[PDB]
RNA sequence: GCGAGGCGCAGGCAGCCGUCGAACCGGGGAUUCCCGAAUGGGACCUCCCGCGGCUUAUGCCGCACUCCGGGGUUUAUCCCCGGAGGGGGAACGCGGGGAAUUGAAACAUCUUAGUACCCGCAGGAAAAGAAAGCAAAAGCGAUGCCGUGAGUAGGGGCGACCGAAAACGGCAGAGGGCAAACUGAACCCCGGGCCGACGAGGUUCGGGGGAUGUGGGGUUGUAGGGCCCCCGUAUGAGACC
RNA sequence: GGGGGACCCUGAGUACCGUCGGUUGGAUAUCCGGCGGGAAGCUGGGAGGCAUCGGCUCCCAACCCUAAAUACGUCCCGAG
């Protein structure tokens, strides 16, 4: 929306950065064993808890 | 706000590298529970400048970001080439 | 920066070191985005330990005295 | 029997004395002794116990 | 607004003459103070003198002041206040009674109050 | 001394000058608020004999409760005819224990001791209950009363610690009867009552 | 403490930490954002807006409601000082409110059941506890839990079903205090001072309580205690801090 | 520390009765509560499964505290 108030925007803030891939580094540190995070979100198909 | 404790970080990017040749501006991102007041006392008596002009931002990331414009007489530039940004 | 040589210094230049590593850490933290010419990928995290451990001697300092 | 004091705490966290032989919880030491020596004298002899099925329990034991 | 307990007015006067009564009894006599011992010294029966306040509440305190002071035939009188009974009788909270055992100086004093209690109405 | 005359004058208030005393108080209270608290004792002999003292930490507070006993909401979901009653109810709580919980409600720092009956007209009850402060010096000193201030002994009415609270869970009767009532109501299944 | 490695799950790059003893382990400290009983005042967004003192300024300490024990005064509960309660906790605990499916081969007394659930109140356990009791040739001698008494006494459209205690054998065992008679300020708390050892104990001053009774005394049955009379002691024997 | 007394004290809307609702195996003999009534108090009072009278036995309410043996396991050691 246009108007927000700012903890809402916080806590969208927090989920957009946790919206991420692996890094490659971990991936291969690991060995290939964690390769996701349950925290993947697509904007159109998973909506945000709130 | 401790005048050592506002600023997180300067910012490198294309954006605020020609503000701060064109309009004598620098770029910080600071803490979020800063003031344009703590700002430009902080950056007043760290780098011996006066401010004209503190603009704040929240970036949809969650950081603050701030826009100081620095009186004619001192040139940002020179803070950045201080600093290291060139 | 080791407690030994903190402990010998006194609280206003232990202020003054606080305030220079603060300036330091901003800086490189700066540096970090501008390049990836880092020599030194571990000088945020000893400026930062270093910090703490001003701070933390300072207040032991400062409980000395008042008893 | 040893009636040394027992230390318990308070709703505040304060100092009482329980005696072992009855529960009864006290906050000065003289009172303490008092209370020990009056009210268990008989057990070392300087009395006599109270009640008649008591006295009938203690001569019984 | 007066306690139901009391059965006749005291001159202020009168009122005065038994605090000052009280006070000599005290310092040459002897006194009861306390409702409880003016109640066991009336009941045994030495009591020369009974001094109630008037301002006692509850009043069950003293409601079997006046009955077992007229049964036992020993004058009794009203004062106002109980802080300055107490204050008469020497210690420094108040009495909501007294009574005196010996007047001491107080005899003719004495005397005195239980003639004007008895005319009065005893 | 005095105590023993007290006692006899309130043996039957409608047979001495308690009776006037009585009504006169009655008028007076029923326009005071059902939660009062009161300098000093009505009943001297009855406070002291429930461990009332003069010093600080104790206090005194009239309690006015209504008289009668309760009805039940109605109820919503069918029943059966054996537990369609609404009216004809009494709580299983005296009337004491219930002005007792509404001094403690009124007072959360004070524990209560003990109350007495002072009088009643024709609609309400009125009971006098002795509360102490736990946290005082005096009572900690004390050792009569010090007892009190031990952590097992918080909201003691609620729990029914009192006096009241014994006789209504059946407590002053041992022996043939009192089966169910040891060591505690609900220990029995809640059938002793 | 341990003794050469270390930088979590987590096998990478690059670096740094450690012999001035790390990593790691046990103990003690420091920092400890915001909301939350949430508490100076507000929440359509865990973010905002205030009033008094100190502070040169950077900044600090207070300001919620319901009460207890005190003080001042503005007598408004207005202000100040000391102290309490609120919320949380898997099961267990204490005190109240309290169904229906179901069984009775239907169903209403009854059963399900003082159960599910609800309200209130505590602890590491809670509750009970020392006989106005039980028992009848004899007796026992506080309370609780275990075996058993016993599917017995007894309840019940005497239908379906429900349902104990005493006694006996064990675990553990512990008994005390008020009100009152009587005495009558000999008393308690708080804040200072000294003697003592910094402690126990002893003592002095100010303040708050206290004669509507602080303290001493006293606590029980063919009775116990008080008070009065007589006889006898302590020069000794405990107990506790 | 013991013998005598001729004097004093020993818990009230309480114990208890009638009635109503609940609860209980408690049955005319369980316990709790509401309503009306309500004592003696030491020259005294209560209990002994319908009520009362007499005998006998046991006890002293209407105030308070009390460790161990007991219940549970958000936890830990140990075992299968
Ligand atoms: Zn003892």
């Amino acid at each position: 929306a246009r108007n927000k108030p700012l903890a809402k925007k916080l806590r969208l803030a927090k989920a957009l950065k946790q919206n991420r891939r692996v890094p490659v580094w971990v991936i291969v540190k690991t060995n290939r064993r964690v390769l996701t995070h349950p925290k993947r979100r697509y904007w159109r198909r998973t909506k945000l808890k709130e | 706000m401790d005048p050592y404790k506002v600023i997180i970080r300067p910012v490198v990017t294309e954006k605020a590298i020609s503000l701060i040749e064109k309009e004598n501006k620098l770029t910080f991102i600071v803490d979020r529970r800063a003031t344009k007041q703590d700002i430009k006392r902080a950056v007043e008596e760290i780098f011996n400048v006066k401010v004209e002009k503190v603009n704040t931002l929240i970036t949809p990331r969650g950081e603050k970001k701030a826009y100081v414009k620095l009186k004619p007489e001192y040139s940002a530039s020179e803070v950045a080439a201080r600093l290291g940004l060139f | 920066m080791k407690p030994s040589e903190i402990r010998e210094m006194s609280i206003e230049e232990i202020d003054a070191k606080i305030r220079e590593l603060r300036l330091q850490l901003a800086k490189e933290r700066g540096l970090l985005t501008m390049g990836t010419s880092l020599e030194n990928p571990m000088v945020i995290r000893n400026l930062r330990r270093d910090i703490a451990r001003l701070l933390t001697i300072k207040k032991e300092k400062l409980r000395e005295r008042e008893k | 029997v040893k009636l040394k004091a027992i230390i318990v705490k308070d709703r505040d966290g304060e100092e009482f004395l329980r005696c072992p032989r009855c529960g009864m919880v006290f906050k000065r030491r003289k009172d303490y002794t008092k209370h020990v020596n009056k009210a268990h004298g008989w057990l070392f002899g300087r009395g006599k116990p109270k009640g008649k099925r008591l006295q009938k329990k203690y001569l019984k034991a | 607004a007066k306690p139901s307990y009391v059965k006749f007015e005291v001159p202020k006067e009168l009122a005065e003459k038994a605090l000052q009564a009280v006070e000599i009894a005290r310092d040459t006599g002897k006194i009861r103070k306390g409702t409880n011992e003016t109640t066991k010294a009336v009941e045994r029966g030495q009591a020369k003198l009974v001094i109630i306040a008037e301002d006692v509440d509850p009043e069950e305190i003293v409601a079997h002041l006046p009955p077992l002071c007229e049964e036992k035939e020993i004058p009794y009188i009203y004062v106002p206040s109980k802080k300055e009974l107490g204050a008469a009788a020497g210690i420094e909270v108040a009495a909501a009674s007294v009574a005196i055992i010996e007047p001491g100086k107080a005899r003719d004093l004495v005397e005195e109050i239980a003639m004007k209690v008895k005319e009065l109405m005893k | 001394g005095m105590y023993k005359y007290i006692r006899e004058a309130w043996k039957s208030p409608k047979k001495s000058y308690v009776g006037e005393l009585l009504k006169q108080r009655m008028i007076k209270w029923r326009r005071e608020p059902v939660v009062v608290r009161i300098e000093r004792p009505t009943r001297l002999d009855r406070a002291r004999a429930l461990g009332y003292q003069a010093k600080q930490g104790y206090v005194i507070v009239r309690v006015r409760v209504r008289k009668g006993g309760r009805k039940r909401p109605r109820w919503k979901g069918g029943r059966k005819p054996s537990k369609m009653g609404q009216v004809k109810y009494s709580p299983k709580k005296s009337l004491q224990w219930i002005a007792e919980e509404k001094a403690a409600r009124k007072f959360p720092n004070l524990e209560v001791l003990n109350s007495y009956w002072v009088g009643e007209d024709g609609m309400y009850k009125w009971f006098e209950v002795i509360m102490v402060d736990p946290h005082h010096p005096v009572i900690k000193s004390d050792p009569k009363i010090a007892w009190i201030a031990l952590k097992h002994h918080k909201g003691r009415v609620f729990r029914g610690l009192t006096s009241a609270g014994k006789k209504g869970r059946g407590l002053r009767n041992k022996g043939k009867g009192a089966e169910k009532v040891r060591p505690s109501i609900r220990a029995n299944e809640g059938k002793g009552k």
